[PDB]
DNA sequence: GGTCGAGTCTAGAGGAGCT
DNA sequence: GGCTCCTCTAGACTCGACC
């Protein structure tokens, strides 16, 4: 038990020995806020047999780890920087990889890469071009050459880009890696992918606001587009893409007929990527000198998500639930439109409070006895033909009517627009074009806002007509009686509806905006309060919209994820022998197309995986992360960093005020239970802001030179967020070091903003948990050490827990119940609840060492 | 007006006012469906057959008699079949006695056949039969629509659409949940208000897991379909423990398949869809409505018009569309009455052929859903009717 | 033999002792398997379409299997007795000798009985279906259902039309149905001379006719037409006559009842005997139309083609046999002989060439020729062939 | 060679999604 | 304090269809 003068618990002697006058001022500020005294109980002492730290101090240790981890890849990158090769070579229509001289697979260890994909085939790669020293390389898919009737709709390593200590570079290497055959295998082939887009975002990254203005600092930065980056780093003649856009808008035949041009439009992009990288590599090695940054980036570039046959089941179930739940909402709206067409008869539509202002005009269809007894046998044929011929004769009157078929003249004008044309291939019976977003739906549903019918103004948006084709003011009064005196949003009299005052509906962004659809979830609280009471469903429509809102936006992403199912022959022997294996299923992986950088804060971004899409009980498809299930024999060891950015800000505040942990009120409250802002502003307003740990410089678009006191918020946010990215770099480097030195069979799985997940065998799982705890402890120690603090508190030394779970989810106790997954993962898939282990439990199970 | 009274008038229901009570319609002791209600059920039984036997894999039809062999179990309540001649022969041809007559009554409960109560025991007797058919490839099932007799005493008859699913014990909890989801979608497919169909878990006297579908009838929910995880005992009872004939191929090994019984109520199903679909219109689903087209004639000449309609009638009938020949009616009916008559009968389209049809060929075509009249040429009438019905499926 | 052949191919069902001429005609056992039901399901549809859909003023009837019951003798319908009531007498209070005699009398005086014909089911629905035609004559009532005839108890599925016609032209209408029924049965027959009509008379002297089928053991009455007159209709409706009289073209006339009755359980045996290593069932009667299989590898690729092809045919109303799902393999000839005796109309094979240009092999049951046809043109050909055979 | 009632494309505005 | 994507709607140009 060790305590600081402020009674803050610190590391034990056993850990401190291996790893490693201002008190009065600190107490005065502490007592002023009211945090003086009030001690806390000491946590149990933790002792470990940590491996001998290289180079003495922690900083030298991590530097040596990075320099031993990323050493071959630095040389691989340097190979391109001094490479020589002939210029852009004729295009080859053959199959496989072709070597363009001055082999089944490219042999060299350095490859600038780019892939072109035809969207008609969806996801299978179409062609790719590779730049390598002494020889260009070109790739052509077997679907582009052979032109067969049909192909395999499920992907596999067979129909992928093949290959075989090697660095692969590109503009969106993610795309390059996601199409490489060998990157989906559970066995980790030692290839690392380095991104020019990530290095651009690190060197001269433009913020969210800056790119909006860019599309001063403008001469030193550019957008992530390849043309912009080439103009920035290299310049010269601009890049041009083919205006036909065959890969995106053209069919496969057009790509067949213009192959010799697409092979040039891709070679140009590959050469531009090489030219950019030539200037990016030394510039990035200058801006970020600490090798841990590059090592952590290379570790973030190898994210690997395993899946199984449940992924197709997940997609099918989610899509079908979305359709059925949408069909229930759609079919409920259609019946409301059909029930309103009857108001035409008798001119009763003029009395409808909602459908008065519609097109009810009608077109015209203009052109250019006793029992006889049983019919006899001859009468059977005679009667048949005379009736049959009396119709075939009328078949000749086809030319007496206009060529273009007049569309539903009998149906009213508003109903014609809701009904697709008879010649439409997507024609469905009834008003098949109805939706909640349409302006007729709030009128079809007879919506009321606090007892007033709704109405749409072309300028003010949706509003309600307070009483006070001609609008049926009498009907408006009648409804209010069934359900000046109102003072809601300001009554706009410019609308000038006779006998009514048009009060606009309230909006979430204030009265300066207009309401576009009263079915917005913002009004859901108003629906339950009895204000926005629907007429002829109702809240169920809002509930369905809320449940399917995620899938509506994200199904074209989730369903389109490039899943490659491994064959049985390609699976490791462990999976082919675990008791949970089943021959009738198929197992695969998803390579998240994660860009290592992507923000000024150097955070990794991905629209699908790196978003906190945790399972929800009221959301279709929200079990997306729960579908990342380790194959039999493997488990997902992971941990969540407890208040990562919060503790970084606290320790930055602590290292400045009195130079010890807890000296600040914010740090005191963080460690247990404005100096931080001053230090952040000092770092941001310096000549060149740098990360307080790894010394990573800020982007050239935010240096105070180009921006004279501009974008202060972006810089101050960048300080903390880039410190968090440095923390992630340290964690990944230390984890890889511990995995490789102690021979643990595992690999990095994925790292969302604040999580670190590892795919490891159940055999070596507690070893991985101990490795993770040690990496956390060492990272915290280094973070404290680099700030001028000679000690680390016990309370943040180790994780709260390290999860060991069969699938990816926020907590091991969550069954991930969703409308599309109501039985959960335990029932439908048999995934058991995972284990959460504290430091002491891991020590007990691992006997204090590995 | 009440729905039962409306369906009685339009021949969806049949029976006396005493037989049309809520309880009497539930019991099934009486043919409750008229000429149209039989066609509505015949559509519903065909929709169940397509979804459960045609589109689903490893599902087959099965022929099961209405008579089960006599079981001596005292707990049984199934009605027994007794020969009327046998009763007369013993009772009348000799002097009866208290000692001798009991021998005849005891033999009745011991050997006489009984009316079946469920289609399960018929499927189990055919279980071995399908094992040759599917070459033991688990899982599989047998499905049947037939009359099941349950005591009320009175013998109530209800048409049950059963599916007996034979799956290994590992996937029994999965297929029980799979069919429960597959069933609830089929029932909700045709419903105007899918929220009325619900499911609630239940346990039987042996503690086996179960799930019962309901339809929220106006008086209350009724279990139109119950699913059970029966297990091996039903197979172990019908077959005398010889495992060779019970085990099927559940992958590489052989396992006795767990029996799952899904038992929809077709007779109660049509009753739900009549309540579900209910101006006075039976908004029955186009795949369920009995009458889809309603031909007619105009002012005159009626002889020339009837030649067109008769040729039109054969055009639709040969194309699988049910037609109501309203041109043969012997009493003139006004349009306002003829339209409400077709609406209550759930007629999709009211075709009308007039004298103008003889020159240009344009016929009026009204819609039940919209009540709007649109003209169309005769040559294109069949194309629209097939298209509307195909898109409704 | 056909009896054994239909057993192997699951047209027949039951123990070897139950697959006998006396047992098959008895109806005391389920004599149809999974395939036999579908073939018998086709006869039910073909009978229904040609006798209800295409016929003028014919309507559907559904009736109970049980009947109210009567104490009159000479009827042998098996009664229904509650076992609980039987156990109540024996176990509760030991009733005297007189009570036991009364109990057996009560089992005949009030207990219900199983139906023997569908005629009485239609007659109770004559009044309501008279309202359907606005009391116009003639019209009919048709139904397919199971009837019970003593032997044990036998079950027979009868297809019965009760035609209500005026007293005038009743003989002509009987000849009308006699010709149509003989033509309907001969429509699907490969040997139409096996279906015969013979004049027969009722015990009450009423005129009638019978339709036979020359089974290998002898001609059996698969269909029987009786000119019942109004005695049967007046029996169910005694007293007032206004509710029974139909509105003829000149006066209210009680309709003479024509009872067109036919057996589809016995009819299916006829078309099983008529078709017979290939059962040449009529294209409208064969239970399996298409046989889908995979020729070789890739199994994963071909099975997707078949599953896509299968889903198309099933949506078009064509019954298919998904043979590709089997893990066992046999020679192509063994598949051909297997499918012919299963009465499969067409055999489709999805090979590697299907993945290259879409051409598949289409074998015809009747001609034994294999036609090479594109995948997209398969469904068009199948619908065309079935439509032409129906007409 | 003339009017004119459907296609079609672009431009604009609002809700949901992330910080 | 910011965008970005999906959906609905209004307006102007084009077309071919009929006369």
């Amino acid at each position: 038990l060790r305590l600081n003068p402020l009674l803050i618990q610190m590391l034990s002697r056993g850990l401190h020995e291996q790893i490693f006058a201002a008190v009065q001022r600190s107490v005065e500020h502490l007592q002023k806020h009211g945090l003086w005294g009030q001690p806390a109980t000491p946590l149990p002492d933790v002792e470990l047999r940590l491996p001998r730290l290289f180079g003495g101090n922690l900083d030298q240790h991590f530097r040596l780890l990075a320099q031993k981890q990323s050493l071959p890849y630095l040389e691989a990158a340097a190979s391109l920087l001094e490479a020589q090769l002939p210029p852009e070579p004729s295009w080859a229509w053959a199959e496989g990889w072709t070597r363009y001289g001055p082999v089944a697979i490219p042999e060299e260890r350095a490859l600038v890469f780019d892939v072109e994909v035809c969207l008609a085939e969806g996801t299978c790669p179409t062609l790719a071009v590779a730049i390598s020293p002494s020889a260009w390389y070109s790739w052509c898919s077997r679907r582009l050459v052979e032109e067969r009737y049909s192909w395999t709709s499920q992907l596999s390593p067979a129909d992928l880009i093949p290959l075989g200590e090697q660095l692969v570079v590109g503009h969106n290497v993610s795309f390059d890696r996601a199409h490489i055959r060998e990157q989906y295998l559970i066995q980790d082939s030692r290839m690392r992918f380095l991104d020019t887009m990530s290095m651009h975002m690190a060197i001269s990254g433009l913020s969210s606001f800056q790119r909006s203005l860019w599309m001063d600092w403008m001469d030193i930065s550019s957008a992530n587009n390849l043309a912009d980056v080439h103009n920035l780093y290299v310049g010269g003649p601009p890049l041009e893409k083919e205006p036909r856009e065959l890969f995106v808008k053209g069919s496969m035949r057009d790509i067949r007929e213009n192959f010799q041009d697409l092979m040039q439009y891709c070679a140009r992009d590959v050469w531009a990527t090489f030219e950019v990288f030539q200037q990016q590599l030394p510039l990035f090695l200058e801006r970020c000198p600490h090798p841990v940054t590059l090592a952590g980036m290379l570790e973030m570039g190898v994210s690997y998500l395993p899946v199984n046959q449940n992924w197709e089941r997940y997609l099918t179930e989610a899509q079908n639930t979305y359709e059925e739940l949408q069909r229930e909402m759609k079919k409920s709206l259609m019946d409301l439109a059909n029930d309103a067409c009857q108001l035409l008869s008798g001119e009763r539509y003029k009395e409808d409070p909602w459908l008065w202002d519609l097109e009810w005009d009608l077109q015209e269809f203009k052109q250019k006895q006793e029992d006889p007894g049983p019919p006899s046998e001859e009468e059977e044929l005679q009667r048949s033909v005379t009736a049959h011929n009396r119709l075939q004769q009328l078949r000749s009157t086809t030319d007496l009517l206009p060529k273009r078929p007049q569309h539903l003249p009998g149906h009213p004008g508003w109903y014609r627009k809701l009904c697709p044309r008879l010649d439409d291939p997507a024609w469905a019976p009834g008003p098949s074009l109805l939706s909640l977003q349409m302006r007729v739906t709030p009128k079809l549903m007879a919506l009321t806002w606090d007892g007033f019918p709704l109405h749409y103004s072309d300028s003010h948006g949706w509003g309600y007509l307070v009483p006070g084709v001609t609008c049926p003011y009498r009907a408006i009064e009648s409804l209010y009686r069934k359900h000046t005196y109102h003072h809601g949003n300001g009554p706009y009299n410019d609308v000038n509806i006779p006998g009514c005052w048009f009060f606009k509906l309230p909006h979430k962004d204030g009265n300066n905006y207009n309401v576009g659809s009263p079915f917005a979830k913002d009004f859901l609280p108003k629906m339950e309060d009895g204000t926005l009471q629907a007429g002829p469903s109702g809240p169920r429509a809002l509930e369905i919209n809320k449940m399917i809102s995620f899938w509506r936006n994200a199904h074209k992403r989730i369903s389109s994820q490039m899943v490659v199912w491994l064959p049985r022959s390609a699976l490791p022997r462990v999976v082919t022998r675990h008791p949970s294996f089943d021959e009738e299923g198929h197992y695969g992986a998803i390579l998240p197309q994660v860009v290592t950088a992507g923000t000024i804060t150097r955070r990794a971004v991905e629209p699908t995986w790196l978003t906190a899409s945790n399972a929800r009980p009221d959301r279709v498809g929200s079990e997306l992360k729960a579908m990342v299930q380790a194959p039999p024999g493997y488990v997902l060891v992971g941990a969540d960093v407890d208040s990562q950015e919060l503790w970084i800000a606290a320790v930055l505040g602590d290292a400045h005020f009195a130079g010890m942990h807890g000296c600040t009120a914010f740090g005191w409250m963080t460690l247990q239970g404005s100096e931080m802002f001053n230090k952040l502003e000092s770092i941001a307003m310096s000549d060149t802001p740098r990360t307080p740990v790894l010394g990573c410089c800020i982007s050239r678009a935010l240096e105070p030179s180009v921006v004279q006191g501009e974008f202060i918020t972006s810089r101050v946010n960048w300080v903390v967020q880039s410190s968090a990215v440095d923390y992630l770099h340290l964690m990944l480097v230390a984890m890889k070091w511990l995995f490789e030195e102690f021979a643990i069979d595992g690999r990095f799985c994925i790292s969302i903003h604040d999580e670190v997940r590892y795919l490891v065998r159940e055999e070596d799982r507690y070893r991985a948990a101990l490795a993770l705890q040690i990496t956390n402890l060492l990272t915290r120690c280094m973070f404290a050490y680099k700030l001028g603090l000679n000690d680390l508190p016990q309370s943040v030394a180790f994780f709260s827990a390290v999860d060991i779970d069969q699938c990816l989810r926020k907590e091991v106790t969550m069954d991930c119940k969703t409308p599309s997954n109501p039985t959960g993962m335990e029932r439908r898939y048999g995934i058991p609840q995972g284990e959460a282990l504290d430091i002491y439990q891991i020590i007990e199970l691992t006997k204090g060492s590995l | 007006e009440a729905l039962v009274d409306l369906c009685r008038r339009r021949h969806f229901f049949s029976g006396t006012p005493q037989q049309l009570s809520t309880a009497a319609l539930l019991s099934g002791c009486h043919a409750r469906f008229g000429p149209l209600g039989v066609e509505l059920r015949k559509n519903l039984a065909s929709q169940w057959w397509s979804s459960m036997v045609v589109f689903r894999e490893q599902v087959f039809a099965v022929d099961s008699l209405h008579q089960e062999p006599g079981s001596s179990q005292p707990r049984d309540s199934a009605f027994r079949l007794v020969s009327p001649e046998s009763i007369r022969e013993i009772l009348q041809d000799r002097e009866p006695s208290k000692e001798q007559l009991v021998a005849f009554l005891e033999n009745l409960l011991k050997t006489s056949g009984k009316l079946r109560a469920t289609l399960l025991h018929g499927a189990l007797e055919h279980y071995v039969n399908c094992l040759d058919l599917v070459n033991r490839k688990l899982p599989f099932g047998l499905a049947q629509i037939g009359v099941c007799f349950h005591p009320v005493t009175r013998v109530g008859e209800k048409t049950e659409a059963s599916l007996v699913w034979f799956t290994p014990t590992r996937t029994s909890s999965q297929w029980l949940d799979f069919w429960l989801r597959h069933r609830l979608l089929w029932w909700r497919k045709f419903a105007m208000s899918p929220s009325n169909f619900s499911s609630a878990d239940c346990q039987d006297e042996l503690g086996r897991k179960g799930s019962k579908l309901y339809y929220s009838f106006p008086w209350g929910k009724e279990p139109i379909e119950t699913l059970w995880n029966l297990g091996d005992q039903e197979l172990l009872h019908t077959y005398p423990g010889n495992v060779s004939t019970i085990q099927g191929r559940d992958g590489r090994k052989n396992v006795v398949p767990c029996v799952l019984s899904v038992s929809g109520d077709v007779d109660l199903g049509t009753l739900a869809y009549l309540y579900d679909s209910f101006r006075k219109v039976l908004k029955l689903h186009p795949c369920l409505a009995p009458i889809k087209v309603a031909l007619d004639v105009g002012k005159g000449p009626t002889v020339e018009l009837r030649q067109v309609c008769q040729g039109l009638l054969n055009e639709l009938l040969e194309n699988g569309i049910s037609v109501w020949p309203g041109y043969s009616e012997t009493v003139h009916s006004s349009l306002e009455q003829l339209h409400s008559k077709y609406d209550e009968m759930s007629v999709l389209f009211s075709v009308l052929v007039t004298e103008t049809t003889l020159e240009n060929g344009l016929i009026q075509l009204r819609s039940r859903d919209t009540t709007m009249k649109e003209m169309m040429h005769i040559s294109k009438l069949r194309d629209f009717l097939v298209k509307y019905l195909a898109s409704a499926s």
